[PDB]
């Protein structure tokens, strides 16, 4: 896989330029000791939207059908205020990040992945 | 009913 | 500007069984630009009567379409869907598999 | 939650005709109206039986709106060529999607008014329904133009008012079919592979809505251990289909059970190779 | 300090494959960019093939950026920063030098501009 990456502040970002299912992306990231991207705040969201490669990208936020609610990959909250009711499972249970939007899409469809790594861990 | 661009072009 | 390659799936409307008329489906998704050429084939030959859903795209902007036509599965006939799209150098062909 | 959304597309073909223009309205993912510029006297047409009760005034009004919209897009396509310094020879695609997602209560959960050029985000009204997020400096030109003109206020008025009002109206018009739930006709197939083991495939056919959860379990357990599945797929009649499989040692098939979850099922299903 | 600033003394960057790119946001003349990249032991970007160009347009600004391709008056032709050919099949004759002798890269174009104008600089770094 071709990889577009860089580090900014205390985190590094790896864009896997191969389209995979949400699950495929989660597997691809932890297989390389990374995690499907977790967005920590509004500022990180705006920054990432500036560098997204003109496409929709899988990030680590998804719907849990048994808890009936959205949860980040690490199963912990984010300072990024999100009203999970604004995403209807009708449009999918996985989250996508594009240059001007953050929206849910079909978990089984394929999109590039954004893997993240924290340096200050 | 749908939305109208109402000539507000890009 | 970005071009996206079509994802293709070929399947039948009903569980298959030789000699029994059925409906063959070709679902193509996540492509851009919208311009696209789809052909359903029987033994590599263009099935004539093919209908397709009208142009539609999802929230991510990529297009999707469902093509379908009548067909009768046999033991040796082959069925495929051939798609031509600007995102691919050559036409992509996907064969029907009664088990998927 | 319910939604009323319109998906619009304008594709240029310089030197070979006016741009192809299309508008498609949906209520909760169900197409009910469509306008296609490709006809001698194009007009908005009904696509669901529950919209046919709308009177002639409604159809002429929407047809006028669509044609008005078509004109703005022709101009947009030309403007985009200059913004991006592109030649007048290639085909380009401009898309738009606007609509509302309204909670059971009648409160606007989320509004949409966004655009894309040649396959990727161009600009989008933010959730505050006041400011915009542009994809690049070209779109920034548009943003500055729209913020200075206060175009967002007009868009927000539609999203919180008319869009919401008509979604409620539509949900009544189509009460009978917009909330239909066709349970899945499920069965399990057994395939023996060259590897020596067996592929157990769980099928779900003719169900509606598309939402569904297919899972496999081992002796009644978390068999999330990598299972194979396909994207939910449509049929000519509007129903959906899907399958999920797992590999199992030949001889211990009855150990695995498939569980099917779906809105149309008062009680989840459990199937075995049996 | 920036990623290019020395330890003791605005730039955005990223890597793709065996190469890294640095976008010097302080707009400069083409030769000004050439020098800036050289000062950091880097080089004004040379696009090696169609694939690299393809990817770069997914992330580079809609606003143009100076790249390592210019017109040589006394050779009557365009040449890359290293005076060596590139796999990229570029028609360096569809550009009118009356409108500029230096090459700009944008999200949608590889257009010529006036060398004396100031635009972002794209500096390239080959890995190993």
């Amino acid at each position: 896989d071709k990889v577009y990456w860089f580090c900014y502040g205390m985190k590094c970002y790896y864009f896997v330029m191969d389209r995979k299912t949400w699950s495929g992306c989660k597997q691809t990231c932890q297989s390389s000791s990374l995690s499907l991207l977790k967005i920590d705040d509004e500022d990180e969201l705006k920054f990432l939207q500036l560098v997204v490669p003109s496409d929709s990208c899988w990030v680590g936020l998804s719907y849990d059908n048994k808890k009936k609610d959205w949860a980040w990959i690490d199963n912990r909250p984010s300072k990024l205020a999100l009203n999970t009711r604004k995403y209807n499972i009708r449009d999918g249970g996985c989250m996508l990040l594009s240059k001007t939007r953050l929206d849910n899409g079909n978990c089984d469809q394929v999109f590039i992945c954004i893997c993240g790594k924290r340096l200050d861990k | 009913r749908g939305p109208g661009r109402a000539f507000v072009t890009i | 500007m970005i071009q996206k390659t079509p994802q293709i799936q070929v399947y039948s409307r009903h569980p298959p069984e030789n000699g029994k008329p059925n409906i063959l489906n070709c679902y193509v998704t996540q492509f851009h630009p919208p311009h696209i050429e789809i052909q359903m084939l029987k033994n590599g030959k263009k099935i004539p009567k093919v209908e397709m859903s009208d142009m539609s795209f999802s929230k991510d902007w990529s297009f999707y379409i469902l093509a379908h036509t009548e067909f009768t599965p046999t033991e040796t006939d082959t069925y495929a869907c051939r798609v031509k799209h600007a995102s691919m150098a050559e036409p992509k062909t996907v064969y029907w598999d009664r088990d998927m | 939650s319910h939604s009323l959304r319109y998906f619009v597309t304008a594709v240029s073909r310089p030197g070979f005709g006016e741009p192809r223009y299309m508008e498609v309205g949906y209520v909760d993912n169900t197409e009910f109206v469509r306008f296609d510029s490709d006809a001698e006297n194009p007009r908005y047409e009904p696509r669901a039986r529950w919209i046919e009760q709308e009177g002639p005034e409604y159809w002429e009004r929407e047809t006028r709106r669509a044609k008005g919209n078509e004109q703005s897009f022709r101009v947009d396509l030309r403007t985009a060529l200059r913004y991006y310094n592109q030649s007048a020879g290639g085909s380009h695609t401009l898309q738009w999607m606007a609509g509302c997602d309204v909670e059971s209560d009648g409160r606007l959960l989320r509004g949409y008014w966004q655009f894309a050029y040649d396959g990727c985000d161009y600009i989008a009204l933010n959730e505050d329904l006041k400011t915009w997020t542009a994809a690049d400096m070209a779109a920034q030109i548009t943003r500055r133009k729209w913020e200075q003109a206060g175009a967002a206020e007009r868009d927000r008025a539609y999203l919180e008012g008319e869009c919401v009002e008509w979604l409620r109206r539509y949900l009544k018009n189509g009460n009978a079919t917009l909330l239909r739930t066709d349970p899945p006709k499920a069965h399990v197939t057994h395939h023996r592979r060259p590897e020596g083991d067996v592929t157990l495939r769980c099928w779900a056919l003719g169900f509606y809505p598309a939402d569904i959860t297919l899972t496999w379990q081992l002796n009644g357990e978390e068999l999330t251990q990598e299972m194979e599945l396909v994207e939910t797929r449509p049929a000519g009649d509007g129903t959906f289909q899907k399958w999920a499989s797992v590999v199992v040692p030949l001889g211990k098939e009855q150990k695995y059970t498939c569980h099917v979850e779906h809105e149309g099922l008062p009680e989840p299903l459990t199937l075995r190779w049996g």
